[PDB]
């Protein structure tokens, strides 16, 4: 734990605020990786089909 | 009193071990709460800085004489912090502390002195 | 570059130059795959579709060393005269990825 004063209450509010921003930051990162995953999946099935024809 | 006598009138090299000053501050909290007196932090009175100062600052060496007083107070930090008024005001009067760590003693290290929160 | 695909049609892959092995038994093919991931056969192993759906799990068990030997499900020839089911293969790849039956 931490010995509670009025300083540590604001330090833990600051740590909570940083984690609440970090959750939304990593959700934006996951959205960019979803966009690139649906980018690559059609290229992978296209190359797979060309491999099938050859 | 005996430390100042044996160091500054008979030229010894007195080392004082002041065991567990948290009991002294508990006794001051008792006698300050029985007098209806202005608290400081966590119920300890106003003059606790002055009384811990007039215990601690009766040490050192003097000019032109031979003796020396070396004080090692021992502190039982209540919730092992540096925010309780007893280790806090103790660290304010004194010159440096040596702080023990609960992590290193669980790891089995003796003396478990972490050097980051300690200084001289 | 090595293959474990067919008993005889792996000779066409040898005729491409790239080396390989064929056993038509699953465990000796996987054992030559084991000495092929110990003695790394130049970073590519192409494994038959309708003999091993997932070749990679036993190989990452018996070698947690890195994925320099790449493992692909390469198509069997006979099923290649049917139809690849490209759609269903990408369905199972996406469900192996995130679990969801979501369809791109």
């Amino acid at each position: 734990q931490v010995s509670p004063t009025r300083m540590n209450l604001l330090q833990r509010r600051g740590q909570l605020r940083l984690a609440q921003k970090g959750v939304d930051l990593l959700k934006k990162k996951r959205d960019a990786l979803v966009a690139e995953f649906f980018g690559l999946v059609r290229e992978a099935m296209e190359a797979r089909k060309a491999l099938d024809q050859a | 009193t005996v430390a100042e006598y044996l160091a500054f009138e008979h030229d010894y090299h007195v080392l004082v071990i002041l065991t567990d000053m948290t009991n002294y501050c508990e006794a001051l909290r008792e006698i300050g709460a029985a007098r209806e007196e202005i608290p400081g932090r966590r119920g300890y009175p106003g003059y606790m800085y002055t009384d811990l100062a007039t215990i601690y600052e009766r040490a050192g060496v003097v000019e032109g004489k031979k003796g020396s007083v070396t004080q090692i107070p021992i502190l039982s930090m209540p919730d092992d912090d540096r925010t309780h008024p007893i280790p806090d005001l103790t660290g304010y009067i004194t010159e440096g502390q040596i702080q023990l760590s609960r992590e290193l003693h669980r790891k089995g290290i003796y003396p478990p002195i972490d050097p980051l929160p300690s200084l001289s | 570059m090595a293959v474990i695909a067919d008993p005889e049609t792996a000779q066409g892959f040898r005729l491409a130059g790239l080396e390989g092995y064929g056993a038509s038994s699953a465990e000796e093919a996987q054992s030559l795959l084991e000495t092929l991931v110990e003695r790394g056969g130049y970073a590519l192993v192409a494994v038959d579709e309708a003999l091993l759906p997932d070749p990679e799990r036993a190989v990452e068990r018996l070698m947690r060393g890195r994925d320099l030997p790449v493992l692909l499900p390469i198509a069997g020839l006979k099923e290649a005269f049917q139809g690849h089911d490209v759609e269903g293969y990408m369905r199972e790849l996406v469900r192996k990825t995130i679990g969801f039956d979501i369809k791109l």
